[PDB]
RNA sequence: AGGACCGAACCGACUAAUGUUGAAAAAUUAGCGGAUGACUUGUGGCUGGGGGUGAAAGGCCAAUCAAACCGGGAGAUAGCU
RNA sequence: ACACAGGUGGUCAGGUAGAGAAUACCAAGGCGCUUGAGAGAACUCGGGUGAAGGAACUAGGCAAAAUGGUGCCGUAACUUC
RNA sequence: AAUUCCUUGUCGGGUAAGUUCCGACCUGCACGAAUGGCGUAAUGAUGGCCAGGCUGUCUCCACCCGAGACUCAGUGAAAU
RNA sequence: CGAUGUCGGCUCAUCACAUCCUGGGGCUGAAGUAGGUCCCAAGGGUAUGGCUGUUCGCCAUUUAAAGUGGUACGCGAGCUGGGUUUAGAACGUCGUGAGACAGUUCGGUCCCUAUCUGCCGUGGGCGCUGGAGAACUGAGGGGGGCUGCUCCUAGUACGAGAGGACCGGAGUGGACGCAUCACUGGUGUUCGGGUUGUCAUGCCAAUGGCACUGCCCGGUAGCUAAAUGCGGAAGAGAUAAGUGCUGAAAGCAUCUAAGCACGAAACUUGCCCCGAGAUGAGUUCUCCCUGACCCUUUAAGGGUCCUGAAGGAACGUUGAAGACGACGACGUUGAUAGGCCGGGUGUGUAAGCGCAGCGAUGCGUUGAGCUAACCGGUACUAAUGAACCGUGAGGCUUAACCU
């Protein structure tokens, strides 16, 4: 896979920043709204990474308007624009399914520091 | 379909392999030869093969890890003092298998497997 | 994946609570409807003093689905608990006047264009 | 289910025609000790190509 | 238009900068050199000859060695024809390139499929299995009926059976070429091509319109 | 039970 | 206290699958009903064939029951094959 | 009829958890069930898991799935109380 | 109606749609008072219908773990 | 009648055309849109539910349409067992009664390891005229053929208005089919972790066995659909019903008799697949064998000695190939498999030691330890020197050339 590895390491972004699953992150992705374009935040709570490579994942899930909303969205993807994290936090866990199940104070992530 | 699969079943449960080659990994390593059926020393490799690169490096933790898949401290104890020494400019390839007759009661193919200097 | 018996949450303030699917309209055999796709319902809970009374057979327009939508970059969007918005059987226009909850952009077009003037939030 | 005529014997040789046994084409021999043994098989001296192996 | 001899190396993707994911299949055309050139005045058609790839020297036998130094290219590791349309004509010897794709929109790309073994009707034709409940006595999978009565009374030819499934020639058309990259003998085609990763693909441009 | 033909 | 309740031994036999030249001429597996009572069980005894016994199904009476099995009349008779 | 997955009365009654003679793992003690070795197709039997939906299946929710413990709170029509 | 042929009688409830179910009417082919009439709490491996939960029952099947089926060595049937 | 299993459902179909949709036309009491009716056409397609044992039917909602029939009212050595039909029991009715119903009601054992034909796959033998390794040609055969909606032309033609096109073009779906695993996911009892009961490794700590993988939480490869690529064509030839041009028999008329031109999803092709056992056994390219003697029955004769080629098989290591055969890769002049090294992926901060705490436990070393089927490398182990099969220039006649 030496012709594979070659064509996909000149498509992965250089700068994706260092995250885990139970941060809370902020996905910037690119809107078109017909001809204009455009800017709008995801932030949530990253449950589940997936490392591949160029094609490398992640997932993020909100509650927004009180309804459950997941996105998953492509790490290397020119729609994505910038991820930031703004709170990191600490799980046991690399698959966070369970949080599918708990609302409101039960489904609060407590802060890592280290 | 088996397309890109490892390992035989060898007409037994999941348990009942783990727990016969490990039998027949404490059987190889105490005698240095054994003569087992011809699919049977060829999956041994696979078992008897990383015990004795886990045993070159000598560390409490690796006799640890070389107790949970023997049970046994004869076994311990002789792959880290004596097959260990012996194997530490070796990369890989400790094990040989002879071909041999058949077996009379079934007609198996049998087959001899002995570290590699006896 | 909203198939015939599936029943969904209601989107809009029309009084229905939970409608269930009938028939997915447009084609023979056809057997899901996706965001943004008609389906034919029956009204199963209502509350008292809305626009809809329980037992009517009305038309409605799917705007979420556990199942999801994919995005031309391979991204899923999927939500918790699927929902609709009633439309009207002949005009298929939105009953309500307010959307509750997320919409996605499956619905921006000419036929929908009431539905995601209304919503809180299009993804 | 079952026959409604009995078979000859000439079907049934013809079903035998491939139960033949073949034999093995040609015996290896060692290069110190001169015995036949089969191909990549050790002999029944323990011998194998040219070094004694099984000392039993 | 005559085609060229590849290897499906494996899938994978290629981003726009308007955001769409392409699953690309990758395909690695090395040079195919011309072994025979035949005519109509001697073969009773028009058609060029060409090996790709290498070979092991001891491995080649004495009348395959002998085609390859007729023709003083080297020996590949197969040997496939194309037939020439009317205004085409080439050398005995020359190395055609995947430059041959360059303006070429869409392909199609023909190899052996995946094998499948002894496949029951279920996976090979589509049918419908019975019930898994509700009385069914050792019949779920199974075909059912596969005739009717005294009349004709007897199985009609082409009757849907169980049997060998894959391991066959297979045609897919009009794929979209989506980079060639000749720089490295590669060719990006736009969608899934059949056969397993590393077996011989023969990639034609489109017939159809 | 329609066991024989009648 | 209770022809009381839940539930093992013990007694049964409601459903499904398997088995159907069976492991078995009636069972196996997974569930199921009763389970201090009109219960269940060991050993011995009594009732005999137009007779017994039957919380009654034409049930049971030695894998046989709208009249047991064995021997005899007997080589019944057969306008039928 | 078999070295047959059936039937056959009584006596003994260890540890840890458990209400328990249930059940799980063990002790004393006894066994691995008198054809094996490979392979890892369809199909059959016995099981595990399943996106979205959830009886739309069917003669019928058949079969599976689910419920399941102890303590406390709380509990409708109807009633022969 | 465990009884009603005409009959899927007619009206009401349930369902998007109900030859089955529940409540009624009386035109009871062909109910009826110890070969009992009408009710009836509890009980039922009893018959019919509905709902909640639950699910491969199903849309529509996919994968996996074992015992056969396949190959080899030994013994070795049966209906027809 | 020394047995040819019954209605309905499931599964799988196949044919006819008296055509339901799509296709092509004539007439219309056909302005347009939409219809009525008739002719040609069988390539493809041709619903989900409620009730009922139902086929049927009615109803709800779709669809371009929800065709009509034959095939033992197709299909139980393919499945079911609901029904008007064994033995139990009850109602109504008839009979004094045993019982009976053409009425209703609850319950009620569906066996068969495939010899032959047929069909779906897959091999062995021999032939094809010296032997061998490849690549083809294509006689022949099979697959596929469905269609909606929106927009432009154009609110144009038509029409008083209301309404509203033919012909042509683009886009986007439903059902179906083929391939595939990059993505989203499922599985993943061969990877990692959490935890309950108990037994054991002397004990603590750490581990292992068993309890459905003990119960769970994730997950690699592979396989896979719900995932995502593609398809149905355009074009050509000869036509059907139909429409004509020129034109007499019949001074005119006339599509026809001579002659000529259009004309459909039907036919022959074009697209994809099998295919020289196509015994009519084909073609091209390459490779290999260039010794001696004897006899009878003197001929496509038999034998002896030498010789053994190209290639094949066999054995081993094996595979995205596979039931077994078969097919593919490799065998030391070697990456074929296993191991090993490096990475990747998964899990989620191992064990030991130190500290804080009365203790469960927390913290540091530490994104640590372990990591299957993956990727890139590396001869450490196993793939042996041989031996076996296969020969020694390939018949006759006639013709054309060189001699
Ligand atoms: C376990 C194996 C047994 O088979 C069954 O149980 C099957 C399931 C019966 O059907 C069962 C079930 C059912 C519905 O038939 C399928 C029923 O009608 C019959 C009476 O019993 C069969 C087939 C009957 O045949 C049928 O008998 C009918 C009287 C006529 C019919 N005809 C078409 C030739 C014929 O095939 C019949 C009588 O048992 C066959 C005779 C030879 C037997 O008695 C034999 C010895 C059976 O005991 C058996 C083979 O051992
Ligand atoms: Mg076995
Ligand atoms: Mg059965
Ligand atoms: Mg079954
Ligand atoms: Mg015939
Ligand atoms: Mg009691
Ligand atoms: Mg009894
Ligand atoms: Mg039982
Ligand atoms: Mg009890
Ligand atoms: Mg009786
Ligand atoms: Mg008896
Ligand atoms: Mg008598
Ligand atoms: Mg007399
Ligand atoms: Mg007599
Ligand atoms: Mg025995
Ligand atoms: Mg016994
Ligand atoms: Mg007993
Ligand atoms: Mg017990
Ligand atoms: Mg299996
Ligand atoms: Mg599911
Ligand atoms: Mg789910
Ligand atoms: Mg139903
Ligand atoms: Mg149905
Ligand atoms: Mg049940
Ligand atoms: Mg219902
Ligand atoms: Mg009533
Ligand atoms: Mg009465
Ligand atoms: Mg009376
Ligand atoms: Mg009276
Ligand atoms: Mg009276
Ligand atoms: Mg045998
Ligand atoms: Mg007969
Ligand atoms: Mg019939
Ligand atoms: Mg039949
Ligand atoms: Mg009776
Ligand atoms: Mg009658
Ligand atoms: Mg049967
Ligand atoms: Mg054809
Ligand atoms: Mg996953
Ligand atoms: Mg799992
Ligand atoms: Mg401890
Ligand atoms: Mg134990
Ligand atoms: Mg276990």
């Amino acid at each position: 896979s030496n012709i594979i590895k070659q064509l996909e390491q000149e498509q992965m972004k250089q700068d994706v920043p260092s995250f885990r699953p139970g941060d809370t992150v902020e996905v910037k992705v690119w809107v078109v709204e017909g001809s204009k374009k455009r800017l709008q935040a995801f932030e949530g709570v990253v449950i589940a990474i997936r490392n591949r490579g160029l094609h490398s994942a992640f997932t993020v899930r909100k509650i927004s308007n009180g309804e459950g909303v997941e996105r998953v969205f492509q790490t290397h993807s020119p729609v994505v624009d910038s991820i930031s994290v703004k709170r990191r936090g600490a799980v046991r866990k690399a698959k966070l399914y369970y949080l599918r199940e708990r609302t409101g104070k039960a489904a609060r992530i407590k802060e890592r520091l280290n | 379909m088996r397309h890109r699969k490892s390992g035989r079943q060898l007409n037994r449960n999941s348990s009942h392999r783990q727990a016969m080659f490990r039998n027949m990994a404490g059987s190889l390593v105490r005698h240095e030869i054994i003569k087992t059926t011809l699919p049977k020393a060829k999956e041994l490799r696979r078992v008897v093969e990383p015990l004795i690169t886990l045993a070159k490096t000598d560390s409490v933790a690796n006799r640890r890890l070389a107790f949970a898949r023997t049970r046994d401290n004869e076994i311990v104890a002789k792959l880290f003092n004596e097959l260990g020494p012996r194997f530490a400019s070796r990369a890989g390839g400790y094990t040989r298998i002879l071909k041999c007759g058949f077996r009379a009661g079934d007609n198996a193919p049998m087959a001899y497997i002995e570290l590699v200097d006896r | 994946m909203i198939q015939e018996q599936t029943m969904l949450n209601v989107a809009d303030n029309s009084g229905a609570r939970r409608v269930m699917c009938i028939k997915v309209l447009g084609g023979s055999h056809r057997r899901y409807a996706g965001v943004g796709d008609i389906i034919k319902i029956t009204i199963k809970e209502a509350i008292p003093r809305g626009k809809v009374k329980k037992g009517d057979v009305l038309k409605a327009v799917v705007v979420r689905t556990k199942k999801g939508v994919r995005r031309p970059d391979g991204s899923v969007i999927r939500f918790d608990g699927n929902a609709c918005v009633l439309l009207n059987n002949n005009s298929e226009q939105p009953i309500g006047t307010r959307i509750f909850g997320p919409v996605t952009r499956e619905l921006r077009s000419e036929k929908f264009m009431k539905i995601i003037s209304l919503a809180p939030e299009v993804l | 289910a079952v026959q409604q005529n009995k078979p000859t014997r000439s079907k049934r040789g013809m079903r035998r025609s491939h139960d033949a046994l073949t034999a093995v084409t040609s015996l290896s021999v060692d290069k110190t000790s001169g015995e036949k043994h089969l191909r990549h098989h050790i002999t029944a001296d323990g011998y194998y190509r040219g070094r004694k192996v099984i000392a039993k | 238009m005559i085609g060229l001899v590849g290897k499906k190396v494996g899938m994978t993707r290629i981003f726009t900068e308007d955001g769409v994911s392409i699953p690309v299949t990758v395909i690695e055309v090395e040079a195919n050199r011309v072994t025979q050139v035949k005519d109509l005045a001697n073969d009773g058609y028009r058609a060029i000859q060409v090996t790709t790839g290498a070979k092991k020297a001891n491995r080649v036998t004495k009348p395959e060695a002998g085609h390859f130094a007729k023709a003083g290219v080297e020996a590949g590791r197969g040997l496939w024809e194309f037939r020439l349309a009317e205004g085409e004509e080439f050398t005995v010897g020359q190395s055609i390139s995947v430059e041959l794709f360059a303006d070429v929109k869409k392909v199609d790309v023909t190899g052996t499929s995946k094998g499948k073994g002894f496949a029951g009707t279920v996976k090979r034709w589509n049918f419908r299995t019975q019930d898994a409940t509700h009385g069914n006595s050792l019949s779920h999978r199974v075909p059912g009926s596969i005739g009717q009565n005294q009349t004709p009374g007897k199985v009609f030819k082409g009757k849907k059976m169980a049997g060998q499934m894959g391991n066959e020639r297979v045609t897919v058309q009009s794929l979209d070429v989506v980079r060639v990259d000749a720089e490295r003998n590669l060719l990006l085609v736009k969608g899934a091509v059949p056969g397993a990763t590393g077996s011989d693909l023969i990639v034609k441009p489109a017939v159809k319109a | 039970m329609y066991l024989i033909f009648m």
